[PDB]
């Protein structure tokens, strides 16, 4: 669709709102302009939902407990208020592990102090402490305790962080306390930030004049990739592969010993970068390591970001980097050959969260797709900066987009496949659009690496050229 | 590595040897993880009577609870009414798991806004947002209802949902007859039941509170049906089936059947069918109102009692033979319409099937868990069956439903070795099957991490689930199924035998070792 | 030995010490068993390319078929009329397989007859047989309508039907109104299948040839529906329900639906419900007459449409999406009225699902087998839904219906790994699951021993069976299914994907082994 | 019911017969009356059924292939004409095996000719000749074959005695001729002797002038069990335990070896005596070898058995006898004070095939329970003779009993439990009345026994209490 035409349905969509929330929501919807690459100069990010439009954005809660803490899984994290948060989200992020769960290993599980009234009428702190103490006479062979804060903690006036003080003095325990409530910030984007910073000032820092770990000169970690259906060790295989030793994860398949080991690394491999820059920055400050974000979705990306990785170390790195490559061109190549001819042409509509509407761009070229409209729920404006330049001339980007908005964008461009999330995939599906779930992997995947591509490359083709799609109007009407 | 004919996901790809090598040196090298004889010798602790006596004297965690928060279920109950748009006033993280958690059960669209209060509404609340919200919500949605309910962060700092919404009107910015039910839903109270109990007796006292002056009982002729937290569609059209069979007039209160199902034919239906406003208007004037979830309609129960008058009949849910007879009786009684020839027919044949099957079910042990209601239904029909429920959970029960449970498992013989359990969750539950394991669990989706920690003790220990309840997550389209009525009881009846017909093929699949027993005909 | 308390039936008795020991000994004392090694080797032999192609070599033996005899399908269409006795002229050993077989599958009462003919009649015929056998039958059962059919004894020595039952009247054994429709069905031509249409020839000769003058096509305004050889009680539901939603006036002809499924309320009904003989009678005066299962109904077509001078519409089984479609499409066409919103909004909801399960389902692998009519609806249903069906085995098909079968194979991409086989059996079929290894298989009861056999190969070759089709004899009220219409389609993917997903969850339950993709969403 | 309720109870259902029927089925009913012992002076029995009136008999394949024959676990045994026979009969008898179907067992399979028009016209020695030698291609470790003739066999001519000789004597297999044809004989029982016959005629000899078998003075078969859900084994564990040693098992889990080596044991033990008194007198009149009827149905049955067997023997057997009865003791006991109170005066009334009608009285006994009526399908007079004996003073006698008769007889009666077969059972639960299936023991079982006992017990205690026979009338009626 020309500039032109975007433009005339961004103002026709906005028609409907009342006055303030339609000046609001113009400046979250833009045309990309090779012209205009500072984002600032034409998208705003980052601010408040208006009421009622139905946004898709979670908490801070989410960005705390589910990517950056939830997924280590070695510790217990208590979802720590009322029994809802800590339910809903029970499960439902696909971040993958190897453990012996409810013994030494505890992801899946859902830890909470069940608020009552009367734990707001008196405060929670004592019920945390016996929780805590329950919880190690239950749960031994946990390596440490975080305390995600929901909604009525901060509320109340209690005092997590000298419970957790005390007890951790106590027990000997590493007990890391959260403020996430999902009051703070507008979005999954702040608990990110918090967590972060809860990382670095309660378990970081442990091993800091710690020598005993025998580091290489190839030490990296990986850092913002929370495993999605095995997402991290797609990536993993690749980079030791190449020489390199992945000595942590964050936080897929994640240790609190891996942690505390990532002060020892080389290089610090930012993939989510949206949701662990802040730690990454910290760790250039503190102890001199280097960061570089990188791209491991398709082979284009993959390859560019081995490429790049490698240039970082010597020739033995940069030599076992290119026999990689080798290895799996021939994998690739027939991938591409199967499924880039069923899927050339196509179009897609992303909507995603912090990452993946940028990230997953080359993956879709690699098969001949083109992604002519994207948008986040919760960047800021430096996403949306590395988001210009991956996207096309004239192609729509919408920030904090609404359910209405998201429909009526769809009605006019028709795409001929939307990737978005859960709350979205039965809408588009009844419009007759194939849709793909952009968070989950629509329980399919891993994405990531080589190996990754193979099965995205499947699972675009499945779903679009289903038989399903051809069959939603009677053959009497 | 991928082999492109044949490509693997993440099962079984991770078993390929270069990713269990990869796996293998990321423990040794970084993990510090536990060695492996101390995570056995663990495990086969958390097995044990002492570890299940440690489990149960818990006052301050819970693990892995059977049960979700009040707004969920006031969610639940406003998508059942007409154009309705539920409306969370509160944090807007709340909403997108409310919405999460029913699109997976249902595998539909869940519509609700939020008006997205943000931490500074703490100096000065959330009337603001209460007011461009609405005013957003029906400019963009364009319901013609919006229910109100909370987040806890709405309740804490204590925001009047009512003046908020009455200053709303008089500030213009939705007008003033524009239909706005709201109930506070505190989520550090009760659990989602109660939320849905709340948000119904808001919408019923929104609509007649003010008006009862010219009400008379049974002048409409109809019996009101509140269904209470229903996530079986199955429900909702057998309860109306029914009563259409019967010739019995009715207002279903709260039916979201036709939302939670619409056709994907090209267009995306935001609201579909629902109860309409005119028939919570003139609910006062039916002869009755029948509760079929009465231990979580308590205070929508004090509210038809107090304020229409209706004096709502001693029904239990009606689940099984005995209670589906009895509501059918009770809706005859009231109706005066006969009960008839077809329902007699339909009620001799679960009957037969009841004799049919009784020698693969009788004796037959369960470990169940779910809302109060539903748990006593089908406890009760168990024992119609000669089965034993020896495990039962309520983790949102109370001492007067376990007393009146514990009343019900008395007057039957197989009611001997059973326990109810109030208040407990399923780490409870899972010592519980270690400890007196039984045949079979029966639950919702969360249950499937218990039977795999049973056969991880070994394949002579584990206890396969049985999914009914809610969340279902892991199978499909069987929200679509029944569990109320003649029914219901014949889909749990074929359910339950056919579970144990396929573990007994399972445990007979033995080439030379089982197999004698694998018979053709059973 | 036996604990009082905890009573051990076959299964696990004989996993005792003593019991095993005991078995031991016989074995090596008396059997002069083949050594194990010697065993193992045969059985992998079985599994291999070289075996199955020995195996399809075979020209006189048969092993395992899917398929039974014609007599059966005549007592289950003469099942389907009012106060009907079906009777089978010859050796009563027949009836009583007849009898047990039905009763089986459905857990019901089957009353047959039989006339008792031993070897005697071998010299002289059953024509006093047939004399006594109607006079007692009629007055010991008291039918409205006797319809006879005969085993292979009465077919080889030529007993003459039509002489036989004339001379009965003749010599006042029943008197000459008394209806006695017939039909030859010899077990040695066809299968069950043709025995269904020979009958309903039969019956609907019995009850027009002779009385056409006065009939005219079209002056009852209903559309007359055959339904064929059918043993889910859901299907004759299901297409009453949707001709009745329709407002269609129709007859069903052979209707076995009431008296296969009486209530337990004390009372014993030989007979319930059927096809009366006004609407045989009347069948002529139709618009025109619909066959369901046209690959079993030549016979009857022929009759229909030289006789009765209907033009049969040329229609696949309405079974999937858009066989379903053209049904109901044509269906309207000849009554005139239209497909209403409430199926136009059930195909939807089929669609809906199809969208919502179309993931796990793409590329699915079958193995399938059945009647004709039955296995080609449940290929067209699968390549709708993306599946392959990839052995699809009709025991009793012949080449034109694989002709026909082949077509629609070869116009889907779905299809292009798949072959259609008539005139084998399941031990071809054992044979293919080994060599090109399925999913799963689509199959009745005989097909657990496949199971069987692939598990003991490797539960990575294991190929789990579902059961669809007829007998079902190991699970209990699959009967009552439904396997037409987008009703029996919705049943058909739900079980379809929870198979899927119940394999997975199987797959991926092993502790920090693969439940690493034990997800609690799919 | 007294005898003269009784009495008027037989002719008023006789009254809705025509008069030919009503003089022959008044012949096959009687009251029992301990001054006639002589059945040939109050029962008529084994005699053709009256035409039209619902017999629940089979036909005499089932009587050779169902249970003489079928059993036999180590040969194939070829269902020989149309396809109806072989399927309908496939599987329906619980008759227990060890071994590997399909390899070296093959008693849960059909094999059939599938006899088409065109064998019909030409006939089928020619397939039969051909499937014998597919099946010894395609079963190698088959250790015999026997034909099971259907009814067009000798209708049509066909000559299988001659294909069995020349193609046994090709291949150096027993291939074993069965003339079990459905139209011979009345019922079941004459497919019994016909095949009892071709055990004699073709297997039994085959080892007469072998004289490797090391014998024991405490040999002895158990001939005429077909060990439905296990009940051999649950007698041969107790024989063993006795101190004999059971050299072979006729029929259930049976092998060819063993009835080969069957004419070198001292001592024959009859269960079932009417399908296998054939082949004990033949092997009496031939080898010298005795034969005694027993019955392990319930523990006072079992009991006299055991110590009646042992009483052939030494002193060393019957030490051991009485040590086994101390052993059961006090789990049989265990078993009546459980349920002998539940079913104390309970009144069943059966219909079976040729054995169970009598033998399973006592266990019913041993439970308080009353037998006010039963009967067979296919016995003779000298079962009669015996059943006489079993059954209590004016208790009602069916031969050959016609539907419309048993029902009739159940509504007057009124008993507590109904025992009978599959075309049975459906009919009486819809009437209200507990059914227990006592052919397939409805898919529970062994009943023979001690351990039998218990189970049997338990099953007859879990249908007749059973909650759902208080809920057949709807309370509105
Ligand atoms: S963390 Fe973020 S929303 Fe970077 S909160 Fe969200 S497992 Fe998304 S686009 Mo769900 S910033 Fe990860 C994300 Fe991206 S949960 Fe996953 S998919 S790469
Ligand atoms: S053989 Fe006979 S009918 Fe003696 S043909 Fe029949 S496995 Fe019956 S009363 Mo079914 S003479 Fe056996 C019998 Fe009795 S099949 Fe079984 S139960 S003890
Ligand atoms: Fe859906
Ligand atoms: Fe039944
Ligand atoms: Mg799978």
């Amino acid at each position: 669709m020309s500039r032109e035409e975007v433009e005339s349905l961004i103002q026709e969509v906005l028609e409907v709102y009342p006055e303030k929330a339609r000046k609001d929501r113009n400046k979250h919807l833009a045309v990309n302009d090779p012209a205009v690459t500072q984002s600032k100069k034409c998208i705003i990010s980052n601010k408040k939902s208006q009421p009622g439009l139905m946004t898709i954005r979670g908490c801070a809660y989410a960005g705390s407990k589910g990517v950056v803490w939830g997924p280590i899984k070695d510790m217990i994290h208590i979802s720590h208020g009322p029994v809802g948060c800590g339910q809903y989200s029970r499960a439902g992020q696909r971040n993958y592990y190897i453990g012996t769960t409810g013994v030494n290993a505890f992801v899946t599980m859902n830890f909470t102090s069940d608020f009552q009234e009367k734990d707001i009428v008196f405060g929670g702190d004592k019920k945390l402490a016996k929780l805590i103490d329950e919880v190690e006479t239950l749960f031994p062979l946990n390596k440490g305790i975080s305390v995600q804060s929901e909604c009525p903690i901060g509320l109340i006036g209690d005092d997590i962080e000298s419970v957790s003080k005390v007890k951790g003095a106590e027990l000997s325990k590493t007990i890391v306390p959260v403020r996430c409530e999902g009051f703070r910030g507008v979005s999954q984007s702040l608990g990110h930030h918090i967590a972060n910073d809860a990382v670095r000032d309660w378990v970081l820092g442990k091993r800091d004049e710690d020598t005993t770990f025998a580091s290489t000169p190839y030490d990296v970690a990986i850092i913002g990739d929370y495993n999605i259906g095995g997402d991290a060790w797609s990536s993993r295989i690749l980079l030791e592969e190449m020489g390199l030793r992945c000595v942590a994860q964050w936080s897929g398949d994640g240790s609190i010993s891996e942690i505390e080991l990532t002060p020892k690394v080389k290089l610090n491999l930012v993939h989510c970068y949206r949701s662990m820059n802040y730690i990454s920055r910290h760790m250039e400050e503190k102890y001199g390591i280097p960061w570089m974000e990188y791209n491991f979705f398709g082979p284009t990306k993959t390859i560019e970001s081995l490429r790049a990785i490698a240039a970082k170390f010597d020739e033995s790195i940069q030599k076992k980097c290119e026999e990689v490559i080798a290895k799996y061109k021939p994998e690739w190549e027939a991938v591409v050959a199967k499924y880039r001819p069923r899927l050339e042409g196509k179009r897609v509509m992303l909507y995603i969260g912090g990452l993946r509407p940028r990230h997953v761009i080359g993956a879709y070229e690699d098969l001949g797709m083109e992604v002519v409209g994207t948008g986040y729920e919760f960047a800021h404006n430096d996403d949306y900066d590395r988001t210009m330049k991956e996207m096309g001339d004239s192609t729509l980007l919408y920030d904090d987009v609404t359910g209405y908005e998201f429909e009526e964008f769809v009605k006019r461009i028709k795409p001929d496949l939307i990737g978005s999330g859960i709350k979205e995939k039965f809408i588009f599906q009844k419009m007759g659009i194939p849709f793909r779930e952009m968070h989950s992997w629509d329980y399919s995947g891993p994405y990531h690496g080589f190996d990754g591509f193979a099965i995205f490359a499947r699972d675009m083709d499945m779903t679009l050229n289903n038989p399903c799609w051809k069959k939603l109007q009677a053959p009497w009407e | 590595s991928q082999q492109v004919d044949k490509i693997k996901a993440s099962y079984p790809l991770f078993l390929d040897q270069d990713y269990k090598d990869m796996l293998a040196k990321k423990r040794d090298g970084f993990e510090e993880k536990y060695p492996q004889d101390k995570i056995d010798e663990v495990f086969q602790w958390t097995t044990t009577k002492e570890y299940q006596e440690l489990n149960f004297q818990r006052e301050a965690l819970t693990v892995n609870p059977a049960k979700a928060c009040q707004p969920l279920g006031a969610v639940l109950c406003a998508l059942g009414f007409e154009k309705t748009m539920p409306y969370v006033h509160g944090s807007q993280g709340c909403v997108a798991y409310f919405r999460s958690y029913f699109n997976r059960h249902f595998r539909e669209p869940v519509s609700c806004v939020s008006d997205s209060m943000t931490e500074d509404a703490a100096v000065f609340g959330g009337q603001q947002n209460m007011k461009d919200g609405l005013q957003n919500c029906k400019a963009t949605y364009k319901p013609d209802m919006i229910a109100v309910s909370t987040t806890c962060m709405a309740e804490v700092i204590g925001d009047d949902l009512n003046a908020f919404i009455n200053n709303s009107k008089k500030e213009g910015f939705i007008p003033d007859e524009f239909p706005v039910p709201f109930a506070h839903t505190p989520s550090f109270v009760g659990s989602h039941v109660t939320g849905w109990d709340n948000m119904f007796e808001g919408i019923a006292r929104y609509f007649t509170l003010k008006s009862m002056d010219d009400k008379v009982v049974g002048s409409n002729k109809k019996i009101n049906i509140v269904p209470g937290f229903e996530t079986y569609l199955g429900n909702f059209r057998v309860i109306k089936r029914m009563l259409s069979e019967m010739g019995v007039g009715y207002s279903l209160l709260s039916d979201p059947e036709e939302v939670l199902d619409t056709p994907a034919d090209g267009q995306f239906r935001m609201y579909a069918g629902g109860t309409t406003q005119e028939e919570m208007k003139d609910a006062p004037n039916a002869l009755n109102t029948v509760l079929l979830q009465p231990w979580h309609l308590e205070k929508t129960k004090k509210f038809v009692e107090g304020t229409w008058k209706h004096e709502v009949p001693k029904l239990n849910i009606p689940m099984g033979l005995d209670w589906t007879d009895e509501f059918l009786m009770k809706v005859s009684e009231i109706s005066g319409q006969p009960i008839p020839a077809s329902l007699t027919k339909e009620r001799g044949r679960l009957v037969d099937m009841m004799t049919d099957s009784h020698t693969w079910l009788h004796g037959k042990r369960f470990a169940l868990w779910g809302d109060p209601d539903f748990v006593m239904g089908l406890v009760k029909f168990l024992l119609e069956l000669g089965c034993e429920p020896v495990h039962i959970l309520c983790h949102n029960g109370n001492k007067r439903w376990k007393k009146a449970v514990d009343a019900i498992l008395a007057a039957s013989p197989y009611g001997k070795n059973a326990t109810v359990y109030i208040g407990k969750d399923l780490w409870h539950l899972r010592s519980l099957v270690f400890t007196d394991k039984p045949d079979f669990m029966i639950g919702n989706s969360y249950g499937k991490f218990i039977q795999r920690d049973t056969l991880h003790k070994g394949k002579e220990f584990e206890v396969p689930l049985i999914r009914i309840g809610f969340p279902i997550f892991d199978r499909h389209h069987l929200h679509r199924s029944t569990t109320l009525g003649y029914e219901g009881a014949m889909q749990i009846l074929t359910t339950l035998v056919n579970s144990i017909l396929e573990r007994l093929d399972e445990e007979t699949r033995g080439m030379q070792a089982t197999d004698y027993n694998h018979d053709l005909v059973r």
